[PDB]
RNA sequence: ACACAUGCUACAAUGGCCGGUACAAAGGGCUGCGAUGCCGUGAGGUGGAGCGAAUCCUUUCAAAGCCGGUCUCAGUUCGGAUCGGGGUCUGCAACUCGACCCCGUGAAGUCGGAGUCGCUAGUAAUCGCAGAUCAGCAACGCUGCGGUGAAUACGUUCCCG
């Protein structure tokens, strides 16, 4: 396979009309994911040390990383921190692990979640970058639903070269990725 | 990539109930998901059931029909 | 099994399997079970996706479930909270509803015990 | 659901107010009866006994009886 | 916001739920009791047989029982409070404040601290039935009727009169 899924449709498609809609002018402005990054919970550091070992398994095999297990940068004291403490780890993706990732939890993740009405489009940052929320798990069919005794969240991330927030709102519109006015 | 640490990344064979596949690479060891679910989202069809959720005058005017 | 958004147990009958969603008792899965045709004595395990199919096809066709209770439960009481209905009231304070006794009893709307 | 109960004198009285498109203040003793949609819009003075209480009518007070959109029992506790 | 008191339903397998089947006693009835039939899922609706009643109606009356199937010890096919929708009947009128039925909802509760109460044989325990008051019902109350039916009492030292 020469081409990501995703990346087979983007190559021609979605660039092609996106420069319909914005004329920049210039081509290779025109907007990508850059990377999906996956912000590991979790929280429970200092009142339990087992679960860290939970979530590194858990980033993994839902996507095939060995996540980078991301730690404390001080000791804050009333939620039970310590400098150098495990507190969720988070993986990168960028590539065919992205593409292949993306297509995968859109055709796959997205409808799954009960009453899943869609998802917001006011959820950018000041350029282009989308973030939301899954609350429990179990969105994916690669985690076996006996397996898995307590739910970990997560944040998914798609980070893109759109200047504007329109711009990314076009593309993960035209892209296959829900939202709902 | 390193060696040894990531899990195996196979391609996979995604099917639905109506039948309509998919094919990706995934880190399943079965090779296929069998899914429920496809590209047939029903937030577009829960939406509008939703908004025709409303109005209870009607179903009063309903009760009496006079 | 899986099915409108309730996750079926291990072994459970399938006049009981049904009866684990939020809009599905004892009644209407003896009557969804007569309409579709499936078996109420087959276990979670023994279901076909088939089943799954006719049975969920018809139950989100012909009847409402999770979603569509909680918001209509949940509307329809902050409905009659709006508008300033007595029973408004008795939601408002955390009392029963029904002008039920209210002097010695109906602890599970007051809930835990505070005693002064 | 044979014949809803219908307050007969407001009911006089309502199709008069609403005939002559003027609206008014209504002390009204009845906690009986909203009956029909026709009520709605009209300013009534439900009595509790003590006192009138203005309620209006909207489109959602159909099918409350009329009486308790004003309480007759007043608790604090403390 | 509370605290007491008498009751009822429970916390399950000596049990729950579905099917088949056997046995009571007493009572109640005129602008009352109201059958077969038909319409409902069911409260009930339509209709009026027949009775001032050892006759007719309350079905030939019960339920626990027995035979069978299923459930496999679990906050569950236990438990029904609560809450939402949808109804029926009574009444001029079911909002504050009626009962009943249908669909959903499905909480506390794993035999209960100090203590304390009842009972010595058709008794205790458990199971339905009728009545008075009453248009309707807060009836789980009260007064009665029958069904199935135990254990223990060595004995006056101790508590109570």
């Amino acid at each position: 396979k020469a081409l990501p899924r995703l990346k087979q449709r983007y190559r021609e498609e979605i660039r092609e009309a996106l420069q319909q809609e914005f004329n920049y002018a210039n081509v290779m402005q025109i907007p990508g994911v850059v990377k999906v990054v996956v912000n590991m919970g979790v929280g429970d550091a200092a009142r339990d040390a087992k679960l860290i070992n939970g979530a590194i398994n858990d980033l993994a095999l839902i996507t095939g990383q060995k996540p980078e297990v991301r730690r404390a940068r001080k000791s804050i004291a009333q939620f039970k921190l310590r400098e150098g403490m495990p507190i969720g780890a988070r993986v990168t993706l960028r590539g065919d692990r992205m593409w292949e990732f993306l297509d995968r939890l859109i055709s796959i993740a997205l409808p799954r979640i009960r009453d899943f009405r869609g998802l917001s489009p006011k959820q950018f940052d000041g350029t282009g970058n989308y973030t939301f929320g899954l609350n429990e798990q179990s969105m994916f069919h690669e985690i076996d639903v006996d397996s898995i005794d307590r739910p970990r969240g997560m944040d998914i991330t798609v980070v893109t070269t759109a200047t504007n927030d329109a711009e990314g709102r076009a593309l993960l519109r035209a892209l296959g990725f829900p939202f709902k006015e | 990539m390193k060696t040894g640490i990531h899990p195996e990344y196979v391609d996979t064979t995604v099917q639905c109930g109506c039948g309509h596949s998919f094919t990706t690479r995934s880190t399943k060891q079965s090779g296929t998901i069998v899914v429920e679910v496809c590209s047939q989202c029903h937030p577009f069809y829960t939406g509008k059931q939703k908004i025709l959720d409303s109005g209870g005058r009607v179903a009063r005017f309903e009760k009496r029909y006079g | 099994a899986r099915l409108v958004g309730v996750d079926l147990p291990r072994d459970k009958r399938m006049e009981i399997a049904l009866t684990y969603i939020y809009g599905i008792g004892r009644t209407r899965s003896n009557e969804i079970l007569a309409a579709t045709g499936i078996d109420k004595n087959m276990r979670t395990k023994d279901l076909t996706d088939d089943q799954v199919t006719v049975l969920r096809d018809y139950i989100e066709g012909n009847l409402k479930v999770e979603g569509d209770l909680r918001r209509e439960v949940q509307a329809d009481i902050r409905r009659k909270i709006e508008i300033g209905c007595y029973q408004g009231l008795r939601h408002r304070r955390g009392l029963p509803v029904r002008g039920q006794r209210t002097k010695t009893n109906a602890r599970t709307r007051k809930g835990p015990k505070r005693t002064i | 659901k044979k014949g809803p109960f219908v307050d007969d004198h407001l009911l006089k009285k309502v199709d008069v107010q609403n005939e002559k498109n003027t609206k008014q203040v209504i002390k009204t003793w009845s906690r009986r009866s909203t009956i029909i949609p026709d009520f709605i819009g009209h300013t009534f003075a439900v009595h509790d006994g003590r006192k009138h209480v203005p309620v209006f009518v909207t489109e959602a007070m159909v099918g409350h009886k009329l009486g308790e959109f004003a309480p007759t029992r007043t608790f604090k506790g403390h």
